[PDB]
């Protein structure tokens, strides 16, 4: 919202918008950490020194 | 023939003429899908 009458009445609308897509990235983050932490435990044994 | 001036005898068609309320209904629709998605999309005009 307000598509250009101020500088800072500008910023609110980006920040907002950052704000929500936020809380998707970090649910797509924690299933990328989960993949990353089953990895690990499958290179702990399957794999030689 | 007298009687008949070109600008009643003659006539060319064209389009019509949109009323004012589509652009609104449009406008509004787009708002309000931006709105419940939350991705602004610099879209409903120029990209930039």
């Amino acid at each position: 919202a307000a598509l250009g009458d101020t500088a800072t009445a500008v910023r609110g609308a980006l920040d907002a918008a950052s704000k929500r897509e936020l809380g998707i990235l970090r649910r797509l983050s924690a299933g990328i950490i989960e993949i990353g932490r089953k990895i690990i435990a499958m290179n702990a044994e399957f794999l030689d020194d | 023939n007298p009687g008949a001036d070109p600008r009643a005898a003659v006539h060319m068609h064209t389009f019509p003429e949109i009323p004012q309320s589509a652009q609104y209904m449009i406008n509004l629709q787009q708002a309000e899908a931006e709105s419940m998605t939350g991705v602004k999309a610099f879209n409903a005009g120029i990209s930039g």
